[PDB]
């Protein structure tokens, strides 16, 4: 319940990818756990929404991340890739240009148990999260957020 | 399968954070299925 990026694992066990737990809200992208019950101690998050669409899920509660980023400043992404520690990597993002408006995308390239780490603006909000993308054999990843 | 949490730290930003990588911009789609595709 605790505020925090977390790995969400498997089961030997795997990592097969990342979240942010905020306000009680545990967030993260769809395609990491297709909407499947968690747990967390002696307790149990049972999905609230999703949208295959926009790759994302919550748990125990709609959708709390809005930030955005501005288009022009640098931003970080807090990795935590499988076995190792949660890191920071500063980057200026690039842009997908869609029918629909342009999104922010950095050209970071993690393996897959990355997926659902959190971007963060210099104030330290959530922006997105980092694993939805394409390849230009270098991956780019969109920075997704959802709507609050 | 049991699938489940462990907390890995703060939401911070960091200011020693090691920095790399482009801004490459890029013409997408995005489909019914959630996956972006190049478009030219």
């Amino acid at each position: 319940t605790t505020d925090g990026v977390y790995r969400v694992m498997t089961r030997g066990s795997t990592q097969v990818g990342v979240g942010v737990m905020q306000e009680g809200v545990f967030h993260t992208m769809w395609h990491v756990t297709k909407g499947a019950a968690l747990r967390s101690g002696e307790g149990r998050l049972d999905p609230y929404w999703g949208d295959v669409k926009q790759d994302l899920v919550s748990y125990c509660g709609p959708w709390k991340l809005d930030a955005a980023w501005d288009g022009l400043s640098e931003v970080q992404l807090l990795a935590v890739p499988p076995g190792e520690r949660a890191k920071n990597i500063q980057t200026l993002p690039g842009i997908f240009k869609t029918k629909d408006g342009d999104i922010g995308a950095v050209a970071l390239d993690y393996p897959a148990g990355t997926s659902g780490s959190p971007i963060l603006d210099k104030s330290g909000r959530v922006i997105g999260l980092y694993g939805n993308g394409v390849v230009i054999g270098s991956y780019v990843s969109a920075i997704t957020q959802g709507k609050r | 399968v049991d699938m489940y949490i462990e907390r890995a730290g703060d939401i911070t930003w960091e200011k020693d954070a090691e920095v790399t990588g482009n801004s490459p911009r890029l013409d997408v789609a995005l489909d019914e299925s959630g996956d972006f595709s190049l478009v030219e």
